[PDB]
RNA sequence: UUCAAAUGAGAACUUUGAAGACUGAAGUGGGGAAAGGUUCCACGUCAACAGCAGUUGGACGUGGGUUAGUCGAUCCUAAGAGAUGGGGAAGCUCCGUUUCAAAGGCCUGAUUUUAUGCAGGCCACCAUCGAAAGGGAAUCCGGUUAAGAUUCCGGAACCUGGAUAUGGAUUCUUCACGGUAACGUAACUGAAUGUGGAGACGUCGGCGCGAGCCCUGGGAGGAGUUAUCUUUUCUUCUUAACAGCUUAUCACCCCGGAAUUGGUUUAUCCGGAGAUGGGGUCUUAUGGCUGGAAGAGGCCAGCACCUUUGCUGGCUCCGGUGCGCUUGUGACGGCCCGUGAAAAUCCACAGGAAGGAAUAGUUUUCAUGCCAGGUCGUACUGAUAACCGCAGCAGGUCUCCAAGGUGAACAGCCUCUAGUUGAUAGAAUAAUGUAGAUAAGGGAAGUCGGCAAAAUAGAUCCGUAACUUCGGGAUAAGGAUUGGCUCUAAGGGUCGGUACGAUCAACUUAGAACUGGUACGGACAAGGGGAAUCUGACUGUCUAAUUAAAACAUAGCAUUGCGAUGGUCAGAAAGUGAUGUUGACGCAAU
RNA sequence: AUGGUGAACUAUGCCUGAAUAGGGUGAAGCCAGAGGAAACUCUGGUGGAGGCUCGUAGCGGUUCUGACGUGCAAAUCGAUC
């Protein structure tokens, strides 16, 4: 929703390959 | 004192747009801001405004001419090729 | 009022109290406008009073336009000088 | 050190919402709405403003008297008073030229 | 809001068959540089404008009051 | 896919002409009894600039032959026409700059402009600034006159068509470079919404046939056939030759 | 934020007084637009709401409040929207806006059967909607309410529409005189029709003028300070719409005839197409005087006194200054391949159709007098609490008015007017944090990487390279000076004369001594620089909410299609459209 | 798939209005002086040009990958730019 709770796009965080 | 060596009126553009593009404009910007002799009143009061329109400062005569020159060289031959052809109608 | 009284005497006006440029505190155009309006007004009142003729006025109007007359005292010294040599030439010719 | 507000519902600085600051007899500063200034009438062909005519708003020209909108000379409130004298030389000379050209035409078919 | 300078024209406005109220105002003024004098102002209320006449001489001030018609209601000060 | 840019210009929503400051339709005087059996005199009242045009317009006032009034027409000013000049329009007019004559009476080699295609449309050919046509031949039978168009085409039209003698003022306008996008922004600000133009190769495949790919390239031939379909005509339509010619210019 | 008092069962939070502070006038000030809809005001109440509290509240309960011929809507037209006549579509409906239409009524004359039938002539413009920031008939001042006013009251004006009368003017030369002229007047017939003007216009730059504000002198009042000093500090001294007279830059007229060329702006334009000069005319933005108008308002004093509360005296004056701030305006100059709305409406001129005097007529564009001016909106907020965000949310949301000092400055900082002191508090000062800082010696050894931080900083003077499209680079790089106090020099205005004084008023620059814990753009404010490579020419633009870039755009360059029965594109169709109010120096496609 | 609703956010065009301190640099035009046989060239002023530049209001959102990250906020706050 907001600027927090980030899970999807990522530079080196989760949801990679 | 001569402030600039060769840029002349194109010194307002700075270092931009290139030297060759600034030289063609310098040839046409001088002509479009120069003063010209009025054929009717004999005074050098013709100034350019709304290109294609040349108005006399006094004398109120407005002459339609070229974009940057009162009489273009391509239109001077037109003024002479009609005068030459007109004289053959009555003679 | 006390600070403005000291500024009239010349205090608080050194190099350490200037934060703007010389043109910002007082523009050079205003000094030039003040210079011509004194020279042209003095030169016009001399023509009306008969102290100068119209031929000398015309060559001094254009001379005062460019340079060489930085104040009124410089113009009146040139007018007397230009009138002193004008009468010695007439007395000899 | 006294500030003033608008006197009408328009809060924008449009061309019809000019404000002049006026000191009232009450001793306070108060705004006054001024109207747009009138333009002097112009001549029909020379473009200069003809003299002798008052400069008013067009619909308040119907309230002023006759002498404020015209000149006793013919073509008074329409021409430039040199525009009139220019078309009198032209009206007199051309009609004098048109009758001396009619007798030159008469010279042709009467002698050929 | 109109000023009248003629005293003979002023008397004609008082008998215009419509003016009902007139006021006389005494003003305490002073001359060029010396003594104060008595300035009077005769104001007549018409139907579209207020006519007034100012007299700076006290000799002519009293003379004009008796010349006013008695059908006109004069309001002193 | 998506509807490409040139297909959207036919709807006319934001691509219409900006016609607020324009002075009117520049048309010749209508063909009446006076212009085909004599001539009529008009006065050049005022020459004015036209928004969105390179050539100035001229206010010419004629007298109505059938009722007491004045009729002001909108002419295209030629180079040499001044204010207060008498303009003669009709069949019996002289060969002066600014006069309107039928082109079946002018000699060969006359420099005319604002030429009617058919007699009655009040000027169709040679209307841009600095452009003119030349009468190259005359056919007394069938009242057909041969001229050369500014593009170089040699058309034949009726001898009853009219044309104004001279060359249109405002020539040499395109000789000066604009030097910046700011001056090009104001040029197209009063003509139509067609600037700036995005290249078709730098867009997506939905937006152009040239879009897509890992490199900016067209992919297929840029020459499109004439009998193509609206949506495919992007590039050089019905081109007979391509490239820069290292030789002589336009033929005779 | 603190203290005291008042109210109350109850007070860190209510009210009052006192003190300390802040917003610093691009405000936490005074007003509006959009939006909200009674939140506005009074009284009563504290269950719920005001994430603590509550005697308080934008809460709850009960009532009160919005007054217009002059302010707006109403009217006009802009981009546009959209009936009719017609043409499409099975059809809901689509096209189209003067379009293949038999498209309509105005001044009157004729008529004393009665009301308008009927005789001319005229004009063809041919719905309507579309702006509370465009165009536009006409109002101001003072007072007044718990809450309303340019709307109420008092006084003073103006416009429109319609009636007619009185006076004046003109007429027996029927439809006025004067001035050489520009033109002037209290008035001084004018239909059809035609013409012209106003309405009606970009931006920037300096200059002139005006208004308000700022600054300041004398004087007449009041207040503050006084150990000492200070003819001191602060405050009051105001004049509306409208009316009469008068007043200027520009412009114009007459006389006159200029080279020994002259006149003239800050900015170089003008003159035998008639300059300089002399004498005049006009516009009245604006200013001046008077009326309005002191009777008002303001500042004080002297009295009355539960009280409706007043009464009586005074003063309210005369000046100066400017690269000042804000704003209006005038004449100019620069810029464009950009030349920078329309209509309603009003006026003038051309025109000479008609109507008219002598024992009498005509003009309501001269003056005065009479009547009427409807409908709707009108309170308040306009935002760290009244709007939109689930809310009393550090977010978002258009505009006007702008005091003093420092300084180039609407920067930062402090103060006046005005407005707030509202964000749950109390007690201690562990770790770890967030924000702000300082560090000896070394000076990037840290790190993917000088990330972060530091240093540099204003002004004046000196000095300034390679390279280059000759315009730049450049504040290149690199150095010095800066306080206070006492002085000196230079730069002006006005007045009587064919020579010089007198008097008055500005902050600008330069220079010299003296002085100090060597400090001095002392707070605030305020560029790190250099040598090269890759890349894009530059200004500009985009992934609102992870990617601002070398990506896009750009000028330049090149190619292609098209001469109107056409090129490119739209629509189901169409008597349909866009480019096109267009025409190859164009449009369309790359 | 069928039939309807939305451009109050945002994208673009048009119409009508509004808004934007103080400095730096000094282009054309012009004046005066000097040198030169000429052509003309230099010097001092004037003037105020720029999709110039420093920098407020405004607009934007580079970095600290700071604060916050069941936040004041379903995109904000601070410094910096
Ligand atoms: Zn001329």
């Amino acid at each position: 929703r907001g600027r927090g709770r980030g899970r999807g796009r990522g530079r080196g965080r989760g949801r990679g390959r | 004192a001569k402030r600039t060596k060769k840029v002349g009126i194109t010194g307002k553009y700075g270092v931009r747009y290139g030297s060759s593009l600034r030289r063609q404009v310098k040839k046409l910007e001088i002509q479009q801001h120069a003063r010209y002799d009025c054929s009717f009143c004999g005074k050098k009061t013709v100034k350019r405004g709304a290109a294609g329109i040349w108005t006399c400062s006094c004398c109120k005569k407005t002459v339609a001419g070229g974009a940057y020159t009162v009489s273009t060289a391509a239109a001077a031959t037109v003024r002479s090729t009609i005068r030459r052809l007109r004289e053959m109608v009555e003679a | 009022r006390a600070h403005a009284q000291s500024k009239r005497e010349g205090r608080h006006s050194g190099y350490g109290k200037r934060k703007g440029t010389r043109e910002a505190r007082l523009p050079s155009q205003v000094v030039w406008i003040r210079r011509l309006r004194v020279l042209r007004r003095l030169l016009a009142k001399y023509r009306d009073a008969g102290k100068i003729d119209k031929h000398l006025y015309h060559v001094l109007y254009k001379e005062s336009k460019g340079n060489a007359f930085k104040h009124k005292r410089a113009l009146v010294e040139h007018i007397i000088q230009a009138k002193a040599d004008a009468q010695r030439e007439k007395a000899l010719n | 050190a006294q500030r003033v507000t608008f006197r009408r519902r328009n809060p924008y600085n449009t061309r019809s919402n000019k404000i002049k600051v006026v000191k009232t007899p009450g001793g306070i500063l108060r705004a006054q709405h001024v109207k747009k200034l009138a333009t002097r009438p112009k001549c029909g062909d020379c473009g200069s403003a003809l003299q002798g005519i008052s400069t008013l708003r067009p619909r308040q020209y119907a309230t002023v008297s006759k002498t404020h909108k015209t000149v006793s000379r013919a073509y008074g409130g329409s021409r430039c008073a040199n525009c009139v004298k220019e078309r009198i030389i032209r009206a007199f000379l051309i009609e004098e030229q048109k009758i001396v050209k009619k007798v030159v035409k008469e010279q042709t078919e009467a002698a050929k | 809001a109109r000023e009248i300078t003629d005293i003979k024209q002023f008397l004609e406005l008082t008998r215009r068959a419509d003016v009902k109220t007139a006021t006389v105002k005494i003003n305490k003024k002073l001359n060029k540089a010396g003594k104060p004098f008595r300035q009077t102002k005769f104001k007549v209320r018409g139907s579209s404008s207020l006519y007034t006449l100012v007299i700076n001489d006290a000799g002519k001030a009293k003379k004009l009051i008796q010349s006013l018609p008695p059908t006109l209601k004069v309001n002193r000060l | 896919g998506r509807v490409i840019r040139n297909q959207r210009k036919g709807a006319g929503s934001i691509f219409t002409s900006h016609t607020r400051l324009r002075q009117g339709a520049a048309k010749l005087r209508t063909l009446d009894y006076a212009e085909r059996h004599g001539y009529i005199r008009g006065i050049v009242k005022q020459i004015v600039h036209d928004s969105g045009r390179g050539a100035p317009l001229a206010k010419v006032v004629f007298r109505d032959p059938y009722k007491y009034r004045l009729r002001e027409e909108i002419f295209i000013a030629n180079e040499g026409v001044h204010t207060g000049q008498f303009i003669y329009a009709g069949k019996k007019a002289s060969l002066n700059v600014g006069n309107v004559l039928p082109l079946g009476s002018v000699p060969e080699g006359t420099i005319v402009s604002n030429v009617e295609e058919k007699p009655g449309d009040r000027g169709a050919l040679a209307r841009a600034s600095g452009n003119y046509v030349i009468i190259i031949g005359h056919n007394p039978d069938e009242n057909k006159t041969r001229v050369r168009l500014p593009s170089g085409a040699k058309k034949v039209i009726s001898s009853d068509a009219r044309g104004v003698i001279g060359v249109i003022a405002g020539g040499g306008r395109v000789d000066k470079p604009l030097l910046k996008a700011g001056r090009a922004f104001h040029k197209y600000r009063l003509k139509r919404n067609s600037w700036p133009k995005t290249r078709g190769v730098a867009m997506n495949p939905v937006d152009h046939p040239h879009g897509g790919g890992n490199h900016q390239h067209i992919g297929k031939a840029s020459t499109i056939s004439r009998g193509a379909v609206s949506g495919q005509k992007a590039g050089l339509i019905a081109a007979r030759r391509t490239g820069l010619l290292r030789g002589s210019q336009k033929t005779q």
